[PDB]
């Protein structure tokens, strides 16, 4: 699949979400973080 | 020209991302093979990415959208991780850098598990992990994720 389905914007996997054109995201927060060790 | 707005721990906007962040971890089928073992996040740095032009892009294509899709852009706040964090906060996300091999072919693949985007901070299933350790489990080195607006209008339903 290189595109949306026909009359389709998006893809849902099931649950992930698949767009096909970049413009149709904005990267409003970036997060810096570590996963924490379990105590 | 993208600007990076520093929020303070104690900023409600800042709490609001912390707790989407620390409440969508989930338990993973691999166990923590991709992404690590852990059941929380230290919140480090959370940063408003603040580009004009990358904006009005995405604001003109969410207009589009609506209009096709009984008018609403069927918006949502959902979780990326990818090793191209810093080209996208700068250039935007591009679609032309797609893996055509994914599970639902060539385009930009977002969670709305922040522990679901952490598998691929460092690859495709964690690739060989963290750059100075060798590791997909490291609590040592600095993970990035994106909390990105996506217009998903009228979503595909595929298995
Ligand atoms: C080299 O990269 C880039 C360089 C400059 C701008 C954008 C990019 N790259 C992307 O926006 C991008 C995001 C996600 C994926 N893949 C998946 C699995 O979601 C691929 C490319
Ligand atoms: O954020 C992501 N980056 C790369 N691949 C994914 C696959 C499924 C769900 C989310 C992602
Ligand atoms: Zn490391």
């Amino acid at each position: 699949m290189a595109h949306s389905p026909p009359g389709h914007h998006s893809v849902t996997g099931r649950a992930e979400y698949v767009i096909y054109r970049g413009e149709q995201a904005y990267p409003e927060y970036l997060i810096t973080y570590q996963i924490m060790r379990p105590e | 020209g993208t600007i990076l707005i520093d929020l303070s721990p104690d900023d409600k906007e800042f709490q609001s991302v912390e707790e989407e962040m620390q409440s969508t971890v989930r338990e993973h089928r691999d166990g923590g093979h991709a992404g690590g073992i852990f059941n929380r996040y230290n919140i480090l740095k959370i940063q408003k990415v603040c580009n004009k032009k990358l904006w009005e892009r995405y604001t003109h294509r969410r207009k589009e959208v609506s209009e096709e899709n009984h008018n609403h852009a069927n918006e949502r706040m959902l979780f990326h991780g990818s090793p191209f964090v810093n080209a996208i906060i700068h250039k935007g996300f591009d679609e032309r850098h797609a893996y055509i091999g994914g599970m639902f072919g060539a385009g930009i693949y977002f969670a709305e598990n922040s522990s679901k985007s952490n598998q691929y901070v460092y690859g495709i299933g964690g690739g060989t992990g963290c750059p100075v350790h060798k590791d997909r489990s490291c609590y040592i080195c600095h993970r990035q994720l994106l909390f990105c607006r996506v217009t998903l209008g009228k979503s595909f339903l595929q298995f």
